[PDB]
């Protein structure tokens, strides 16, 4: 039983290694993929000072997006989306709307299904394994136009240091399906500005949204795929100390029984000496 | 010192007077615990005591055990 304690010290040497270089291998995509995470946060701005924020819209019918990651030594990243992902899927519905619940990230179907199954209906996953492009991301965004909600519900974890990953909720209204019906008070916000495009207005505004969404989702991937090597930078500290604090045990528990081992040999070669002699 | 008694067999003094040691403050303690009063006896490192007499018990040849402390 001492080679028992001694292969135990070869795993979790090995673990501390591991999990030690999965830290430095998700800090060196955190910080290459920061410097595609501050560039596409530009984008986003115009549309959310030219169409505003709503979040709490009486859609008649929703598409939800949770984006997760592929690969899961996260830590709870998945998690807590999934969970922030009913904490606004039953707070907007105040009159029994349809809801679509997407999930963009193979972590996500195996998740959201344990709240919402009946309104899962599609699961985008292989997204980070090359890298995420707004060709991309038009196309996840082309496949969520096929269904035509009146609102979209992007939920993803904002990357904003190394250390907080607060989430957002980035929503989207569709065309005149709600998005013109809600800046229209006592005339109209959208009305200030003259539209230079080829047809009408209510035309643009199609044009636009679903540039709005795919942008918007552009960057929800791309926050979150940064916001995930950053909590596995995290993960994988706290497990190289917990490999270390049982590598501390098992060395502690190893010595004792070094110890007692010699003292063993040595008392039963003493009472065969002493039998004889 | 008014109402201590320092009892000491050092780590350069004989094993047997260490063993004996804490017999000899116990003794002592014990005066007041048998005519009324109230002793406080500290026996500081009896793991010391304990290796004292293993040292004893051992060059007396007397079988050891676990941690080669006698029985």
């Amino acid at each position: 039983s001492n080679q028992a304690v001694k292969q135990r010290i070869r795993a979790i040497k090995n673990i501390g290694k591991i999990t030690k270089a999965m830290k430095m291998v998700a800090a060196s995509k955190m910080k290459n993929a920061q410097i595609a995470v501050e560039q596409s946060r530009g984008l986003v701005d115009p549309f959310v000072r030219l169409f505003g924020d709503f979040p709490a819209v009486n859609s008649n019918k929703s598409v939800v997006v949770a984006v997760t990651s592929d690969k899961g030594l996260c830590g709870g990243l998945n998690s807590n989306i999934t969970k922030y992902t009913r904490a606004t899927l039953a707070t907007t519905e105040s009159e029994g709307k349809d809801v679509v619940v997407v999930s963009i990230g193979d972590k996500g179907r195996s998740q959201l299904t344990r709240i919402e199954s009946q309104r899962y209906q599609l699961a985008i996953a292989d997204t980070y394994k090359v890298r995420v492009t707004f060709g991309q991301a038009s196309l996840i965004v082309e496949e969520l136009i096929k269904h035509n909600p009146q609102s979209y519900q992007i939920l993803f974890n904002k990357f904003r240091s190394a250390i907080s990953f607060k989430p957002t909720v980035a929503t989207i209204l569709s065309p005149d399906l709600l998005e013109k019906q809600l800046e229209d008070v006592t005339g109209n916000s959208l009305d200030a500005y003259d539209i230079e495009a080829s047809h009408e207005r209510s035309d643009v505004l199609r044009d636009l949204t679903e540039f709005h969404l795919g942008v918007t989702l552009y960057n929800a991937m791309l926050e979150n795929n940064c916001s995930e090597h950053a909590s596995r930078m995290s993960a994988m500290e706290n497990s190289t100390k917990s490999a270390g604090e049982m590598l501390g045990k098992l060395t502690l528990d190893y010595n004792r029984k070094r110890q007692a081992t010699i003292t063993t040999e040595l008392i039963e070669i003493i009472a065969g000496a002493s039998a004889l002699m | 010192m008014r109402y201590t008694i320092m009892v000491s067999a050092t780590a350069s003094d004989a094993a047997p007077l260490q063993f004996l040691a804490p017999y000899s403050g116990c003794a002592m303690a014990e005066y007041f615990r048998d005519t009324g009063k109230h002793g406080l006896i500290i026996y500081d490192d009896l793991s010391k005591q304990s290796v004292a007499y293993r040292q004893m018990s051992l060059l007396l040849r007397r079988p050891p055990g676990r941690e080669a402390f006698p029985g």
